[PDB]
């Protein structure tokens, strides 16, 4: 689906990713110098059978900031679509969702965007 | 800081 | 974690998850009426050690509009927090991407809220 | 509509 | 247009506003409290000449967290659309950003709902 | 402010907008083109005593949809801040939503971001 | 199309 | 705490 490999956004954060045949997202998000501890799990979904019309492929995935070393109480997704071609992107828009009290409730969510390519920034 | 963020 | 079970959206929408110990969420997205034609794969991720303070469990899941009965070409996240109680709730932001070409980008992403609870609206 | 909130 | 008046969020924040014949929204947010310290100028735009279809009617405003008192260095749209009837309605999301310096621009915007009715909750 | 004057985002939309002492902003909204059909007015306010540590100075405003020539029952909100510095650069996310039946809500609003530079794209 | 978008 | 929040 050429949405399998590496992706790096333009902070230089990398998360690399298996595309089911399912429609299945699995793979890891890291920070750019990629140690353990900067590592976690990323899951998710995308259209296996997108348009051929010239449109993107629709996905999303999530990550827990939980690992064996790190809990930063929070989650984020990414919503958006893979846009193939010899400068191939997936354009996203993600929600960042902190574990709050209901006082807290209000700052609980942080929103941004983020373009993945193929090559570092 | 937050480590969807850190270098 | 509380999380494990059917939750409905204040339209009466439904989704079942399996929490697991892990941190992973799998489980299934369907329309109130149930039946096979609207219900969709749904994975995800959550924190699986949560502050004890009283805060929420934060969370995220996907769905891809995609099953053997129709395709939207579009894919969406949900990302919140679960919170705990007599009356659990599971408070969500969600975005919904569309595949479009690169024209009509500007109405790729819808965004909207849902507060998903064991009991029906 | 779309499948996210058909009845 | 039915816009002009006091609304009341689901916190007890309340908003006044004038909806000019030409599609302005003038006027002041206020914490439920309502003293000096807490008040806010707000300004936006609505469509005044909505369709008759039974749709809502567009708009959205902007308040810059400054006052005499005050100065959050931060600022909130709320984007959304008024919907008449015996029980009349706001229904918004907002977006409130923070000034930042270009490392913290992650955490410089939240993302919420608010629903606005005529009576307090 | 350095805020007042023409600002283009990276689709070659403008708006030129008066940052008033107070804290007003006030101005207008065109395609690039920039003839009378596609020009709306635009209202917002800024942050008008920022920090001094080098964070961005917060804004936001919002178009309403409807010009003497044209009404597409719907308004923008953008949110963000301002950047100095021989770069000078707006950024934003914005929200779009359309006035719909209550059957119609799910699909009112979407979501973007915006760069606005003092250069054309 | 939409007025936010177009030329 | 935020003004847009606070009692």
């Amino acid at each position: 689906a050429g949405i399998t490999g590496t992706w790096y956004n333009q902070l230089g954060s990398t998360f690399i990713v298996t595309a089911g045949a399912d429609g299945a997202l699995t793979g890891t998000y890291a920070c750019g110098r990629g140690n353990a501890e900067c590592r976690y799990v990323l899951t998710g979904r995308y259209d296996s059978a997108p348009a051929t019309d010239g449109s993107g492929t629709a996905l999303g995935w999530t990550v827990a900031w939980k690992n064996n070393y790190r809990n930063a109480h929070s989650a984020t997704t990414w919503s958006g679509q893979y846009v193939g071609g010899a400068e191939a992107r997936i354009n996203t828009q993600w929600l960042l969702t902190s574990g709050t009290t209901e006082a807290n409730a209000w700052k609980s969510t942080l929103v941004g965007h983020d373009t993945f390519t193929k090559v570092k920034p | 800081s937050h480590p969807q963020f850190e270098k």
